[PDB]
């Protein structure tokens, strides 16, 4: 099982994007793995091989984000059985983002529930996070992405708040993240 | 959020007059010094 | 050829007026034997009551038996144990007996900037229910609506779900229509189901 970088690592200059390798049926008597990793039919050798047991081995090679949005091959062989990957090459939408406060029947609560619709979007990876007067906010939700009737995707984000919270805070803020978008960034606020 | 540096990502990834040599050290360049 | 056992579908449970059932799969069954016996038991009890049938799968040239139990509501939520016989084969399925938890509905009304448009979106909020098996689905004033995908339902970090429900329509049914809403069947509901409902105007 070979796994692509997560969507946020890709488009962050500062993130570190890392294609994953994972192997599955392996016991724990005879450990050793040998894996080694291609890119473009070409040999690296910066991999970090971890291991694990329920046995199955975590390689995880670090990579260029450049060379993901180029669409170069990953390959990772295991003794021999090779899965390669890359980026696909399909229809970009990008994402409409909408902030909707909290139903009017809530804000009699101790809690309320903050949504950020983000649809409409092209492929089905995407970043949603939440931010309240620029501070990281942890604690939230999100959906998995959905596929619309029209070929698109949505996704929801339920932020969840005391309701003090809620009334004393100037505003909070929805973090978008995708390839369809300018400089792959996108901030909704809502006050 | 580091808009400056994100933005220059952005806008290097996508210049076309650069070659994938100088693009990869443009990349670097602004990835290792933020 | 291996053997799988599939739950009744919550809807079919949650209403009387649907019949639940559960469902035995036996695939890659082989042109060469098509012979496939499966018997079913409640409760260690055989019951005789299931429909079998035969199906060519074209997506990879296989075949699939299938069989179909009719449960009674009563007997599924008693958490009785219903076993499949296939020749042996024995699957065995049954209610999973836990925490139970009522579902909080709301309906949030289209984002302000979505209304300069021709379409809206119109959302359902279900939160805080236990078990994770719910269903939401969509009505005008009693007629059935169509145009909506629901989301799975996601664990909270309170230990229960959570999930979201999507009904698009366009800006001028939105202002036209009386009404709308949000239909919930879950087993902690009084009746096992509640609805919601919004209006324009
Ligand atoms: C030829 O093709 C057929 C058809 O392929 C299927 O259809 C095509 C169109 C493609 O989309 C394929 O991708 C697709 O898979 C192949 O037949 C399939 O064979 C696989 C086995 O390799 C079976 O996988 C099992 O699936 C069940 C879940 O099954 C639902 O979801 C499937 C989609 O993933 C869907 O195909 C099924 O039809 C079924 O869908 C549900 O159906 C019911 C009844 O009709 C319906 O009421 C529901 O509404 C509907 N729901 C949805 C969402 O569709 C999964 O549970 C199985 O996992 C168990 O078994 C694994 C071992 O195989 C094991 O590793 C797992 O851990 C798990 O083990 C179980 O664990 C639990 C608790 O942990 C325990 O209680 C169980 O006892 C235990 N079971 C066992 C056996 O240990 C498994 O993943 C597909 O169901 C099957 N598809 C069909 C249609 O029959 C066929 O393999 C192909 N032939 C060749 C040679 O390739």
């Amino acid at each position: 099982f070979i796994f692509p970088p997560n969507i946020k690592d890709v488009l962050m200059i500062s993130l570190t994007p890392k294609v994953t390798c994972v192997v599955v049926d392996v016991s724990e008597d005879d450990p050793d793995v040998q894996i080694s990793w291609f890119v473009n039919n070409v040999e690296v050798h910066t991999a970090q091989t971890q291991t694990h047991r329920e046995i199955r081995v975590v390689s995880t090679l670090t990579i260029l984000h450049q060379d993901w949005m180029s669409g170069k091959e990953f390959k990772c062989k295991v003794n021999p059985i090779e899965r390669t990957i890359s980026k696909i090459k399909g229809l970009v939408r990008a994402p409409q983002v909408y902030i909707l406060p909290p139903p009017a029947e809530q804000l009699s609560r101790k809690d309320v529930s903050l949504t950020c619709l983000v649809k409409g979007f092209n492929p089905g990876d995407i970043s949603v996070e939440w931010t309240s007067n620029g501070h990281t906010e942890e604690n939230y939700k999100d959906t998995a992405p959905v596929l619309d009737s029209d070929g698109s995707y949505f996704i929801y984000s339920r932020l969840n708040m005391k309701t003090s919270k809620w009334e004393k805070t100037d505003s909070f803020s929805c973090n978008v993240r995708h390839e369809g978008l300018k400089n792959y960034y996108l901030k909704k606020t809502i006050s | 959020f580091n808009m400056q540096c994100q933005r220059r990502f952005y806008e290097a990834l996508h210049d076309p007059n650069l070659n994938e040599e100088q693009r990869n050290a443009k990349i670097k360049s602004i990835r290792d010094d933020c």
